[PDB]
């Protein structure tokens, strides 16, 4: 008996603005005639939950709702109560899931200088700091082109050490250090809900970072007040 | 070839940058941040009220302008301070810089 | 404007650009050759009685400034001793041309909306729209203008319109397909002549709007056809319109919560035959639309 | 309109200071000028103005002057001065310039500029 209900995630929400909720039923009795029915807080029916699933490898028929709703219809605590009646359940088992802040801070550290002497691994670090809540999604963008999802590796939002309850996660990515001569700043696209446009992109390249050759060049004249 | 990190035409600052792609050795290059300022030592502190003292300090929190009290007349957008004239009194406009306040 | 004589009319033509070591790199040829960086944004008119002709280049970039040569040769390239004509080019970079989006992404069956700028002073000209053609000496025929002429193949799914009207107008094109991909040019009848170019890419998915397919109908009744919209179009105003050379006009009082703006036709004649569009507004900008054709039976 | 400050010599006769508002290279004739300081106008009996008369070099452009007399301590007080000109080739019809002790021919340049966070 394992029947968990999946609340929507800002990953898919950012993907297609398609907040979705599923309450899959698993390891129950092995019978057909399985019905899926979700309800809002008025109790009314739902949309095209479809695409039947076969018996599990452990020989139990698998079924799950496919419930699309409105992003606005999620923000006031709607206990999405889904019922499933079955042959074994004259008392069908119900499932529910509903809607249960701090700004993130994103940086992008360049590789290490000693990293850039082995002459293969160009590590790059993007990051996020001190934010609430979790569920945030991140990804890296390279010239308007999302990278290989396996190319980077994403953390999970473990909580802050000293902050009251804020969150932070990480992600790391490698490339050829020979590539760390074209650079192209490898833009890491954060995606958090609590942003004015829900994206706080930042990026960093070789030319960015820190130089060790200044040349300040103040000039001085009456022939000014102009800023050509 | 340089990359203008900032070009603040009302402070006459211009932080560029340029990677000095070295002699064709391995990646022992150093990036390079040129800077440039043309401080006027002629203007007011209220850039748009020529009845104030001149200026002594010129403070450049580059952090602030790596992104409003800035002190060069920008060439393109022009200024003015309504100024009394007497022919009787009249409180009338001016054009504190020419060749940019031309309604054309 | 290249101005060679009639004495090389049989001979091909070319256009190169000066480089460092006395070496033109060719940009387009009478032999159909064309530089890959300049793909799309180059035109070439046919040659005149004197062989006079012109070359139109749109969307110039910072490295495009320099010296240019147009000539006539059997190989259509540079050689010693062949007639030439020179130009020196400069790109401003202190420009007033508004930065408009250059690439516009759409899906098969979807819509596209394109903002096209022009100089604000000649707003009473006749806008045009042309499609670039390769695999040729390069061609670009018209597709639509502002009086309302439209190419004969696209009845129903295409309209342009002067909603913004401050040197910017909007174009709406729905029912997108992956075969339509390419480069599009915008034209004007003004003396100054911007030719802004936009590329349409086609990606995977289904359009956000949902409307039933092509449907037949009986004469003289009441019929309703729906149009639901996703939650991202929920912050707008919604409308239906009837497509023609005049374009859209909405029909006020057909609504729900954030879905299902539905058209209703109290009585119908065959004069109401044609395509209808369902779309949303961005305050004073336009968004996604979708189309459906309706027949009349008895 | 340039605006020349009083000669240091005149500052040593120790009473009176003179400032020369100037206009140049302009057409047609009949510029108008007055002097303005601290937001209060200066009644014309302080200042005297020239009339046009052609440039030696410019075939067409006239010029003019204006002169103002003020106690040196008054000019030593700081107390800047602004001479305004109105003339029908000037964009908003009216430009002007100013000078005090510090602007005009200072012996002293005291910049104290700070440049933080290179
Ligand atoms: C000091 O500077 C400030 C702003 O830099 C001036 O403030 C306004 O300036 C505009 C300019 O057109 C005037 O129209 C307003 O009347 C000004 N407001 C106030 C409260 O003065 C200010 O004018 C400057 N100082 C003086 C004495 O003019």
């Amino acid at each position: 008996i394992r029947v968990f209900a999946i609340p929507p995630s800002f990953a898919s929400i950012f993907l297609t603005k398609s907040t979705k909720l599923t309450c899959l039923v698993t390891d129950l009795t092995t019978y057909d005639s399985v019905t899926i029915s979700w309800t809002r807080q008025n109790g009314e029916a739902v949309k095209t939950h479809t695409n039947i699933s076969e018996s599990h490898p452990n020989a139990t028929f698998s079924a799950v709702g496919e419930a699309s709703i409105c992003e606005d219809d999620w923000n006031s605590g709607e206990r999405f109560t889904c019922t499933v009646t079955h042959t074994d359940l004259p008392s069908p088992l119900k499932q529910t899931i509903s809607r249960p802040l701090h700004r993130p801070d994103v940086y992008l550290l360049p590789p290490a200088r000693e990293q850039l002497n082995l002459r293969e691994s160009a590590t790059i670090t993007c990051l996020v700091t001190g934010f609430s809540p979790a569920d945030v999604f991140v990804q890296w963008m390279q010239r308007g082109q999302p990278l290989s999802p396996e190319k980077y590796v994403t953390s999970a939002p473990m909580p802050e050490p000293q902050a009251p309850g804020r969150y932070f996660a990480h992600s790391i990515l490698t490339v050829s250090e020979e590539e760390w001569n074209t650079g192209e700043t490898y833009t890491c696209v954060v995606a958090h809900e609590a942003l004015p446009n829900r994206v706080t992109e930042r990026t960093v390249d070789k030319s960015t970072g820190k130089p060790t050759l200044y040349n300040v060049s103040l000039v001085m004249s009456d022939t000014a007040g102009t800023c050509y | 070839e340089r990359i203008v990190l900032v070009d603040n035409k009302c402070k006459c600052a211009r932080i560029t940058s340029r990677i000095i792609r070295s002699s064709e050795d391995p990646n022992e290059d150093i990036v390079e941040r040129n800077i440039r300022i043309i401080v006027p030592l002629n203007n007011r502190e209220n850039i748009s009220d020529p009845t104030s003292p001149l200026r002594t300090r010129f403070v450049y929190h580059l952090s602030d302008l790596c992104k409003e009290t800035c002190y060069t007349y920008d060439r393109n957008k022009c200024y003015t301070a309504v100024v009394p004239l007497v022919y009787g009194t009249k409180m009338v406009e001016t054009a504190l810089t020419p060749d940019a306040c031309y309604p054309d | 404007h290249c101005a060679l004589g009639p004495e090389v009319a049989n001979v091909a033509k070319f256009l190169c650009r000066q480089s460092s070591g006395e070496n033109c790199d060719v940009v387009v040829n009478t032999l159909g050759k064309r530089a890959p960086a300049f793909e799309g944004r180059i035109l070439l008119n046919p040659q005149d009685k004197d062989g006079s002709f012109s070359v139109v280049i749109t969307g110039l970039r910072k490295e495009d400034a320099g010296r240019y040569l147009c000539g006539a040769h059997s190989d259509g390239q540079l050689q010693e001793g062949s007639p030439i004509q020179a130009w020196q080019l400069f790109v401003n970079e202190e420009s007033t041309i508004p930065r408009s989006p250059t690439v516009v992404k759409g899906v098969a069956g979807g819509s596209v909306a394109v903002l096209c700028p022009y100089n604000r002073k000649e707003s009473k000209s006749i806008k045009y729209w042309c499609l670039w053609e390769g695999a040729q000496n390069g061609r670009c025929p018209l597709l639509v203008d502002s009086e309302g002429w439209v190419k004969a193949q696209y009845e129903g799914r295409l309209s342009l319109l002067e909603e913004p009207g401050n040197g910017t107008f909007t174009v709406i094109l729905n029912q997108l397909t992956s075969r339509d991909a390419g480069f599009y040019w915008c034209l004007t009848n003004g003396d100054t002549l911007w030719r802004t170019t936009v590329e349409i890419k086609i990606i995977e998915g289904e359009p956000n709007l949902k409307v039933p397919g092509n449907v037949t109908a009986v004469l003289g009744e009441t019929l309703k056809v729906p149009c639901h919209f996703p939650c991202k179009f929920s912050s707008y105003e919604k409308y239906w319109c009837k497509w023609n050379n005049t374009g859209c006009q909405a029909l006020p009082s057909c609504d729900e919560n954030s879905r299902l703006v539905s058209l209703t036709l109290n009585l119908v004649t065959r004069a109401d035959e044609g395509w209808y569009w369902c779309g949303v507004k961005q305050g004073h900008f336009y968004g996604e639309t979708a189309a459906v054709y309706v027949a009349v039976e008895e």
